[PDB]
RNA sequence: AGCCAGGAUGUUGGCUUAGAAGCAGCCAUCAUUUAAAGAAAGCGUAAUAGCUCACUGGUCGAGUCGGCCUGCGCGGAAGA
């Protein structure tokens, strides 16, 4: 069971998220259901590590922000052009 | 110390066996008519092997073993020769009943603990040949 | 002495060593495998 | 040698080749030789490592080949001075941009494809890494 | 090499192997081709006795079971086990002509009675009759 | 990692060849006894023999192996 910590993004647009990425984090997105889409930020080395295991693209997933757990599911993820790196990840409220 | 598979009641010819082992020392009659003299037992033409043994003196003994896997199984088969491509060409039959015979042969000379595990080896030859076992 | 710009081991038995800022390769088996990069 | 059988134009303007590369997956086979590097490919070097990876492979499994080299290229021969009209097409490049997904294959051990994907590696102009097809 | 699981399954087997045997030899067999090995396990086989190169880390797993916690000990060295799990003896003697006769190896240990035996001393193994020589 | 020892049986596998025995080439690559030992990784022979590797038991006693993201360097580097 993928256990997946994060914090809500404090800015938004291309500068901030190239921001995140120099830093070794990426950005990645929830949303779903009735609530509203809540923007993240995600460790890179963790999350690549998990995603290299065929089950986080099919399990449900638990975020964790804010000490509240969100269960959703990978829906769709942007990789860099051609090195072993995350850009951004899509999940859905599951 | 010397090796050959030599044909039952023949020995003496120079291409087959006398250069081999006349080139170590050893006296070429003799060893000829007392292989012969051992091996009149043996059916008619079972090619045998046999385990020639020379010391400092040129004086020899040898040991008399069963006849090669190879051997056995072309004659079960009833053919002369074993496929050009085994596996990929077929060339006959021996029955369960036929390994266990020449593996209870080969089995005065195999290793085996029991019956089948000298079956199994005769049964690779067997494959190793293209002979299937039917 | 093969000189080149691309040295490797070319059997078990070659080594890569590094001798005064040169790289070479040094064999125990066969001459012809002996390198440096050059 | 790849080539377009026919085009509604004989020449091209030289252009640019800013951006990255799209079809940057492996979308048909196993494994993908990606190009890291910007550049363009000629269609004889396209064919020269498209040879030898397969050599490498004994023509086992299957190969697909992403790119398709639709641009032509002019020159001007020697000893002729500069314009009175643009020059002849003498070959042919697909342009390549970081990421693009060159080559790909399956069928094969994933040792065997990297062999071969290193042969044919040796053959190109731009720098390459391999790759491997992705659950999503 | 052996996973977890292998060594695991090896110690098991070998155990249950010496709850069933009666009277076990051990030795070192280091030096000495396959060939007169395959001979001693067509002797082994025939006397009925089960033979076994295993790891001396691995033994003395297999031994504290019981009752062969003595021969902790003779697990020091290139190890070669004999368990005589029908008849007593019969290997105690056949490793010792074997032993003289070849001129390589020792010969350790022995044990039977929850009691490890003495090398030079194994002479009494090594002349035990047979079952079957009480009538 | 180093060092000791083993690396066996059918069997010289089948075909081919003057010979082809793990080791010119072609096909097969099973099975046995195994702690382990490929119908053989390389040298070797006219063919054998002979050396060695894979693999395994022993000794030693706490680390060791090599892919990934990255910083700075090294070779590649010859001219009046
Ligand atoms: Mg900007
Ligand atoms: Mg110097
Ligand atoms: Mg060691
Ligand atoms: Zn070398």
């Amino acid at each position: 069971m993928f256990t997946i910590n994060a914090e809500v993004r404090k800015e938004q647009g291309k500068g901030a998220s190239r921001r995140l990425r120099a830093a070794n984090k990426f950005p990645a997105i929830i949303y779903g259901g009735k609530e509203a889409p809540l923007a993240i930020e995600l460790d890179h080395d963790k999350v690549m590590n998990m995603q290299a295991k065929a089950e986080f693209y099919s399990e449900v997933l638990t975020i964790v922000v804010d000490g509240k757990e969100i269960k959703v599911k990978a829906q769709d993820v942007q990789r860099h052009p051609y090195k072993p790196k995350l850009q951004h990840i899509d999940f859905v409220r599951a | 110390y010397v090796k050959l598979q030599v044909a039952a009641g023949m020995a003496n010819p120079s291409p087959p066996v006398g250069p081999a082992l006349g080139q170590q020392g050893v006296n070429i009659m003799e060893f000829c008519k007392a292989f012969n003299a051992k091996t009149d037992s043996i059916e008619k033409g079972l090619p045998i092997p046999v385990v020639i043994t020379v010391y400092a003196d040129r004086s020899f003994t040898f040991v008399t073993k069963t006849p090669p896997a190879a051997v056995l199984l072309k004659k079960a088969a009833g053919i002369k020769s074993g496929s050009g491509k085994p596996n990929k060409d077929k060339v006959g039959k021996i029955s369960r009943a036929q390994l266990q015979e020449i593996a209870q042969t080969k089995a005065a000379d195999m290793t085996g603990a029991d019956i089948e595990a000298m079956t199994r080896s005769i049964e690779g030859t067997a494959r190793s040949m293209g002979l299937v076992v039917e | 002495m093969k000189v080149r710009a691309s040295v490797k081991k070319l059997c078990r038995n070659c080594k890569i060593v590094k001798r005064d800022g040169v790289i070479r390769v040094i064999c125990s088996a066969e001459p012809k495998h002996k390198q440096r990069q050059g | 040698m790849l080539q377009p059988k026919r085009t509604k134009f004989r020449k091209m303007h030289k252009g640019r080749n800013r951006g990255l590369a799209q079809g940057t997956d492996v979308s048909f086979g196993s494994f993908g030789l990606k190009a890291v590097g910007r550049g363009r490919l000629t269609a004889r070097q396209i064919e020269a490592a498209r040879r030898a990876m397969t050599r490498a492979v004994k023509r086992q499994g299957k190969i697909w080949i992403r790119v398709f080299p639709d641009k032509p290229i002019t020159e001007k021969p020697l000893a002729v001075r500069m314009g009175k009209g643009k020059g002849n097409v003498e070959y042919w490049v697909a342009l390549i941009q970081p990421g693009k997904v060159l080559y790909e294959m399956d069928g094969v051990p994933e040792e065997l494809a990297r062999e071969a994907f290193k042969l044919a590696a040796a053959k190109l102009p731009i720098k390459t890494t391999f790759v491997t097809k992705t659950v999503m | 090499a052996l996973n977890l699981q292998d060594k695991q399954a090896i110690v098991a087997e070998v155990s249950e192997v010496a709850k069933g045997a009666l009277s076990a030899v051990v030795a070192d067999s280091r030096g000495v081709t396959v060939d007169k090995m395959t001979e001693l396990r067509k002797a082994g086989r025939e006397a009925g006795v089960y033979m076994r190169v295993v790891r001396n880390t691995l033994l003395r797993r297999a031994v504290e079971g019981t009752p062969f916690e003595c021969l902790k000990d003779a697990f020091v060295g290139p190890t070669l086990i004999a368990y005589v799990t029908e008849h007593p003896g019969a290997a105690a003697r056949l490793f010792k002509e074997f032993a003289k006769a070849n001129a390589k190896f020792e010969v350790k240990a022995a044990a039977f009675e929850g009691e490890l035996i003495p090398a030079s001393q194994i002479d009494r193994l090594a002349t035990l009759p047979t079952y079957e020589e009480a009538i």
